[PDB]
């Protein structure tokens, strides 16, 4: 039936959301890290 | 010394000093939703009650919420700006990327 | 719209809302857990040094 | 500084940096499985319109 | 960190329980409240979909 | 016909005042709770647009 349609949009639309979740992901991980461990470290060395 | 190359915090500094310039609207819309947020608990302590000092209490309370919810949606916003400044990713969706 | 008044309603509020044996024990042991673990966080605090 | 050590890797510097282009990698490591994942978009449809 | 974790978790509801007594009408209005707004909503949940 | 229609609009809520008293705690028990439940569900129906 056309419910088969329906559920081909969704798997395509959580797909295109999904490729953008994991590109903040990627960029913020590294950073949250920079800020709150290594440069905090760095600046209780000096 | 001397240019040999473009040195990298030629590039670091000048975005560092360009995403400070954020602070201040993103703070501005944290303002003007707490506005909104009040705006709608008046209405409808209005619309629904004519006991004074019920509509008084309850008003007072939902308010003293958002307030003290304010002083907690802010520091992220800060903590995400500062976030922004202590690390370039230049790995993506850029010219060298 | 009309639930809550019919419930209400009803005489002995005090033995509708009655609770069961069983929370009566998970939160007495609730509140022993609790205050275990505030002791012997006290505890490691005080050795740590 | 100018001291520079050009046999190894920096150290924390370059394992790191590497660090950050091994955490992609685990996040490619999901295996969703299809089957179930149409059959729970099916019954979430009409679960969603209801009567 | 293990003892911090165990606290946070169960905090929110020891909070409740150490104040307990049984001859207190405020607490059996205000389950029954919370009761009866579950089972609203649970209800619509099942039969309109929302 | 027209006046029966008239008092059908008006029962509903003189049944409350008919058994009024200047003292009945029940009477503004339950008129709080029933306030409180109307205050949750219109806020939330005014901001999630349900």
């Amino acid at each position: 039936p056309q419910l088969e349609r329906q559920v081909e949009t969704i798997r395509n639309l959580v797909d295109s959301y999904m490729a953008i979740v994991n590109k903040t992901v990627r960029d913020l991980m590294p950073k949250t890290i920079m800020h709150l461990m290594i440069n905090n470290t760095k600046e209780f060395i000096f | 010394r001397t240019g040999l190359f473009t040195p990298d915090m030629a590039f670091e500094t000048i975005v560092k000093k360009q995403v400070k310039k954020i602070r201040e609207p993103c703070l501005k819309c944290v303002d003007m939703v707490i506005s909104e947020l009040i705006s709608t608990v008046r209405q409808c302590t209005k619309k629904l009650q004519q006991y004074p000092r019920l509509r008084e209490e309850m008003e007072r309370i939902v308010t003293t919420h958002i307030r003290e919810r304010e002083g907690r949606t802010k520091e992220q916003v800060m903590l995400l700006i500062d976030i922004e400044l202590a690390y370039m990713n230049t790995n993506h969706e850029d010219f060298i990327g | 719209s009309e639930l809550l008044a019919n419930l209400y309603s009803c005489g002995d509020q005090n033995t509708l809302m009655e609770e069961s044996a069983e929370q009566a024990q998970r939160r007495d042991e609730m509140l022993r857990m609790y205050h275990a673990l505030k002791e012997a966080l006290s505890i490691i605090g005080n050795i740590n040094t | 500084g100018d001291q520079i050590d050009t046999y190894e890797l920096s150290g924390g510097a370059r394992i790191n940096r590497i660090f950050h282009e091994r955490f992609p990698f685990e996040l490619v490591k999901m295996e969703f499985d299809e089957k179930e994942l149409r059959r729970e978009i099916s019954y979430a449809i009409k679960n969603i319109h209801g009567i | 960190n293990k003892l911090q974790s165990q606290l946070l978790s169960i905090e929110k509801e020891v909070e409740e329980y150490k104040n307990f007594r049984p001859d207190d009408p405020a607490r059996k209005t205000k389950a029954l409240l919370q009761m009866v707004q579950q089972f609203a909503v649970d209800f619509e949940k099942r039969i309109e979909g929302s």
